[PDB]
């Protein structure tokens, strides 16, 4: 004797059942090793992908989207700054963090980010990255940027400079000095900005990505 | 612990749509299986150079009835046949036809008002492993299409009804869906930037690397 | 300093900090012709100012190359690893970025959205086939996309970091050493019906020199079949 | 490890088409059991001189109003029987007649919109295994037809409406699988070079030993 | 309390389940040991059977579509050659091993040849059997087949030749040498051929055959 419960007869999508198999009794060829296995999203998500730092206008449509302009003439000037939310932002839109991001709801771990310096070896110099907590808006001048998290960037010495992120923030970056070169050397150099996820990172609630149209 | 590759790709996801009449003009459904219809898992699928995978094929097939001026219409409960044809088998070139009846194909009969009809189908490459991107050309001397492997044939689905219920027409609809299970993936690949063309290769139109803003420091 | 690297008869000279970086974690082995392991040194390419870019396939790049070309002829199938080196000598006052990346399956897009390209426009012998910055026109015309921030394939050339790649800083580095597997869903295939890698060259930062200096940086390619068994 | 006589000789194939009206000129079926109608299962049994299986017919009965003028047509849910007749049976020569109540044959009732009903039969033959091929005659003293013997008997299936379901006319149809279970065969055999004629003996047309081409050296 | 899943109540035509039997309680007859009992199809595509290798025109309706004319005068000149496709050439069609090949979609293992002259005793001389691998076409001289893979045949020592052929191909024949024979004796011969699975031999998914009508 048995009685149906309720649920019973339903087709619920998202259900894991025993189906019955069509060709039965036939080889499935067994599988050689290829190489490289992903068996988690996170993977991916852990390789860094320069940024379109510069997507003003027409750059877009461009390889000039990538690279920052970094001029000898002009102190307190700022070279760039953008806010920190990979998800909503723009910048971190097509990103390869972001991409992923975009397909989930929920999700917390820390941002690494690192700036390359691309100039001639003789260019020297000094820069002031600094990171204003969320609550906190962008910094205005130099010195409200070197009075909360900053780090202090010599080109000369170091080419590639880390910034890990905890917990959105600002990122503002300024000429601490401007570039100094000998003659026959050019003053106008560029910066490129890689992203990636950064020890712990989760992501929960599957949803569906919104570039498909 | 969520983003895993199988968690990614294991939702059941309608990738068809058609209708078939007792009486009429067009009388059975045909689709080569194909995951590239559908943008959504097409997009998914192809952050991976090679995958494998089984499949769970669960169909949902409604009858509605047709502005007919025909009286003294009794209908009959009405049954519906599927037939999967593996890749070489023989395809019904009418309703009628002999090609029914092949003891190879296995077709799924199914009564209106039960639980849906749904059949499974094992990993049928013949190769180790299905190719999302193939660079080269399938022909063995050239003179073939590019990028376009045999190698990922996965068959085709028919279905037709079985019986006529009543003298009055009937028109019904049949949703394909579509469910990976014990998925490998292998060498992923960027995610696609331009959005798809034709379902047949990757051509696309050049598309901005992303959305623009006012200024660099804003 | 400087080091020699000896295959069969031909030698390079590369630095002693190399930085090879082995395609995923993977290094090329028999499945389970020695006399064609050898460096194929192929043409050097000018970078210049303007310079979009550059793309081999490998199986194409050696398809005329002596013993490498005569094999895979006769022979039917076989597979092959890689060890692409690119060196790109330039002076102290240069400057510029390259993103050397060898993409396994790059399928390339066409310029006329109903048909695909044709063989002779994708594939480039013996010389280095390059991208464009402009997008190409949609016609009648069996072109490739050769759109520079597309790559071809369709994906945003930002992220074509995934595949195993190495950046060449004409600030602090000089050359990069790809070593890279057989990839492929078949045990083997026909070299010259399907190429399983491409080695694509980008230019991200442009190079930039002051008046009086060389017009051109000469980068330099060399191919080095690892461990190619035939059937 | 797939070419095994059992994953070869196991496949549901239909061997029957019949039509049973409710009212009117034809109103049962009948079919004596045999495995020559269908070509494609007749050749595939007939590389073995000597066969032995277990059957499990499986039915699949759908109903069609028809072509009527009559009005207020009410219909009540139908019910089918099967009667199965063992060999030497007695033959429902009727509809209605008596033999459709004999305790001996196993009928089968069913209820349209229900899963299909299916039964099994065993092995039959007085004789240890069924022979496709007899090179005699099966009357003793002979002046019997030649290779027609007996032994191969399987019995005849019968098929009707119990219960008329409403005053309006109604034509169903029934396909009868047959699926040989735990087969055994013997003395392998050459497969028939030449197109079947007669499902009663193995008459043919005499047929070329295969297709023609231009030159030996081509 | 039991719930219906997906899958219920469906006829799926290729599935093994218990059925209701409908005689039971009755006896089988016990099964007597009966001479040759086949339990795989393969030990039937392991039987050599001949070839008709000569289906020129209105041989295939006769007896003589079987042998192989082999002249006295006329070297170079070839004498037979068709491509090794058991399958889908016209050579292989309704051979024992071919008839069972199209049953199935996927098959790998190695094919054996097997020649027998049928000629007079006194009847010598040699004959050229090459075989060229798939990639490359038929030869056309006598030299080109030589230089591959070859089995000089010598008719007066030994009368019967086995080709065992790895993983289509093409196999070629060739005059070594013109027949030679005292008086008395008849110079025009014949060469029959019998094809057979060898070593492994594996067949995939089931389907029909296409000689059906």
């Amino acid at each position: 004797p048995t009685m149906n419960t309720p649920g019973s007869c339903q087709f619920l999508t998202s259900d894991d059942f025993q189906s019955p198999s069509a060709m039965p009794q036939y080889d499935v060829t067994p599988e050689m090793r290829i190489p490289g296995e992903v068996k988690n999203l996170m993977e991916i998500a852990e390789v860094d992908s320069v940024v379109p730092v510069q997507n003003v206008g027409e750059k877009v449509n461009s390889m000039e989207a990538y690279q920052i302009p970094v001029r000898s003439n002009e102190s307190g000037t700022q070279v760039f700054g953008f806010p920190l939310q990979p998800g909503y932002s723009s910048v971190f839109s097509r990103t390869l963090l972001g991409e992923i991001l975009n397909y989930y709801t929920h999700w917390s771990g820390s941002i690494k980010l690192t700036f390359m310096f691309c100039g001639s070896a003789m260019a020297t110099g000094k820069f002031l990255l600094a990171y204003s907590p969320p609550g906190a808006g962008a910094p205005t001048k130099r010195v409200d940027a070197m009075l909360g998290t900053h780090v202090v960037w010599d080109v000369g010495l170091q080419s590639s400079c880390v910034l890990c992120i905890p917990w959105g923030g600002f990122i503002t970056c300024w000429y601490q000095t401007n570039i100094v070169v000998p003659a026959d050397a050019q003053s106008s150099c560029y910066i490129m900005c890689f992203v990636s996820a950064c020890n712990d990172f989760s992501v929960r609630l599957l949803k569906d990505t919104p570039f498909i149209s | 612990s969520e983003s895993t590759i199988e968690n990614f790709l294991c939702r059941s996801a309608c990738v068809y749509f058609t209708e078939y009449e007792n009486s009429g003009a067009k009388r059975y459904a045909e689709w080569v299986l194909t995951p590239r219809q559908a943008a959504q898992l097409r997009r998914k699928l192809e952050f991976f150079t090679y995958v494998r995978f089984d499949l769970e094929l669960t169909f949902v097939i409604t009858s509605t009835q047709q502005p007919s001026t025909t009286q003294n219409q009794d209908a009959q409960i009405l049954t519906h046949q599927i037939m999967y044809v593996p890749p070489g088998g023989p395809v019904p070139d009418k309703v009628d036809s002999y090609v029914w009846q092949t003891s190879t194909n296995p077709s799924v009969f199914w009564t209106e008002g039960n639980a849906p009809p749904r059949m499974s189908i094992p990993f049928l490459s013949i190769g180790n492993a299905y190719s999302n991107f193939y660079d080269g050309w399938s022909e063995f001397s050239r003179n073939g299409v590019y990028g376009i492997n045999t190698l990922n044939n996965m068959g085709t689905l028919y279905a037709r009804h079985v019986n006529a219920g009543s003298t009055g027409p009937i028109k019904s609809t049949i949703r394909i869906y579509f469910k990976p299970k014990h998925v490998k993936a292998w060498i992923p690949r960027p995610p696609r930037l331009c959005q798809y063309e034709k379902a047949k290769n990757v051509n696309f139109q050049p598309s901005g690397v992303t959305t623009t803003r006012q200024s660099i420091t804003t | 300093r400087a080091r020699s690297i000896t295959l069969g008869n031909s030698t390079i000279t590369t630095q002693e900090c190399a930085n090879v970086v082995v395609g995923y974690g993977v290094w090329p082995d028999y499945l389970k012709d020695v006399a064609t392991c050898r460096f194929y040194t192929l043409d050097s390419v000018q970078w210049q100012k303007t310079s979009p870019g550059w793309w081999w396939k490998l199986p194409d790049a050696l398809s005329n190359l002596g013993l490498f070309g005569q094999n895979m002829q006769y022979h039917y199938l076989g597979r092959t690893g890689y060890t692409v080196h690119v060196q790109c000598n330039a002076s102290k006052f240069h400057q510029g970025c390259l993103l050397v990346v060898c993409v396994p399956e790059a399928e390339m897009g066409c310029a006329t959205l109903d048909n695909t390209p044709s063989s002779a426009e994708l594939l480039g012998g013996d010389s280095a086939k390059e991208f464009a910055d402009k997008p190409v026109a949609s016609g009648s015309n069996k072109l490739v996309q050769r759109v520079v921030y597309n790559a071809g394939m369709g994906v945003g050339v930002g992220n074509l970091t995934i595949f195993p790649h190495q950046w060449i800083n004409l600030r602090t580095n000089n050359s990069a050493t790809i070593v890279m597997p057989y990839t492929n869903s078949v045990p083997m295939d026909n070299m010259f019906r399907h190429n399983n890698v491409t080695l694509m060259v980008i230019p991200f930062v442009p190079l930039d020199y002051c008046p009086g200096s060389t017009t051109y940086v000469p980068i330099t390619v060399t191919i080095a079949p690892m461990c190619a068994e035939y059937n």
